[PDB]
């Protein structure tokens, strides 16, 4: 039980969207394409801040760096870019791993950037040493499909994997804190934090179609959820209301208690797959947006 | 070689 008001704020048509992010402070969304294009909207008044044909290959990864007045973007190509939003130029371009970008992750407070890759590793960038290669992680054996810091201690962060694990390392250790072996047999694609003090929560997302939670503490599986027709291409936790936000190549979101685990709405936004999804770092207006095969679309909930 | 996750 659970009183949603989803209002739709903004949605557009574009080439299929791989990447997805709100910027914390402007009423923007970054949305990155499998056309190589980058789109900066602002939702509000429904007109293009910026955008740039960054590569002709699929950027899957996108995120804002607000305190730089970056955008940071990752593609097929194997490369890294960042463009300054304020003027566009092009930062820093270099090649980031020998195969597909995956997932670029930023660290809250410090200069660091995580990539992980169809190389089986995930990699750290430190931009405040010249974009250093700080270090590999290695120990995957399939590609890995998402990286994400812990926001109460980003010190560690989590990596899911085609090879059906989610791996928790701290920087500066080789191997991983502890591996989950999540039992999702088609291997892992997406991998969340809960990001309030009170749960030591994870949540992850397959192509078998269940979206799992963990406790990072015991490492078990508190809960398995099950819905989805096709595969699951995330899952995360709100930041500020009771609920977790799930998208599959079956068309859909799905909203899901995050007491009861039960499912509480299904929408279908008429985009085809969902591949991305951001919820807004503030949680302002309760915003998520997610991009799909056919454009994007930002909610306002409850 | 065949790419998974290609789309």
């Amino acid at each position: 039980s659970m009183k949603l008001d989803i209002k739709k704020t903004f949605s557009n048509r574009s080439d299929r969207v791989k990447g997805i992010d709100f910027h914390p402070t402007e009423p923007w969304v970054l949305t990155t394409l499998y056309s190589g294009r980058v789109e900066i909207w602002n939702y509000e008044t429904q007109v293009e801040v910026r955008s740039i044909q960054v590569t002709e290959t699929p950027v899957r990864a996108g995120k804002f760096i607000a305190r730089k007045n970056w955008i940071i973007v990752g593609s097929d190509d194997f490369r890294i870019r960042v463009f300054n939003y304020n003027t566009g130029e092009k930062v820093v371009d270099f090649e980031a791993h020998p195969d597909y970008i995956r997932s670029i992750a930023v660290h809250p407070t410090k200069p660091y950037v995580l990539s992980g890759s169809d190389d089986l590793t995930v990699k750290l960038w430190n931009w405040e040493n010249n974009w250093a290669l700080e270090q590999t992680f290695e120990g995957h054996e399939h590609f890995v499909m998402c990286v994400a810091f812990n926001p109460k201690d980003p010190s560690t962060f989590a990596s899911g994997c085609l090879d059906r694990t989610v791996k928790v390392w701290s920087l500066g250790q080789s191997t991983p804190n502890f591996t989950l072996t999540t039992g999702q047999e088609r291997g892992v694609n997406y991998v969340d934090y809960y990001p309030l003090p009170d749960k030591p929560y994870m949540i992850t997302a397959s192509d078998d179609l269940t979206i799992k939670i963990w406790d990072y503490q015991t490492k078990s599986c508190v809960a398995t959820l099950e819905g989805h027709m096709s595969n699951v291409s995330f899952a995360v936790f709100h930041p500020t209301l009771p609920i977790i936000i799930s998208g599959s190549e079956d068309g859909t979101l799905k909203i899901w208690n995050s007491s009861t685990y039960k499912v509480e709405k299904t929408l279908n936004v008429g985009l085809e797959r969902s591949w991305c999804i951001a919820t807004h770092p503030t949680g302002r207006k309760n915003y998520i947006a997610s991009g799909f095969d056919n454009g994007f679309t930002v909610l306002s909930l409850g | 070689g065949v790419k998974l996750h290609y789309e």
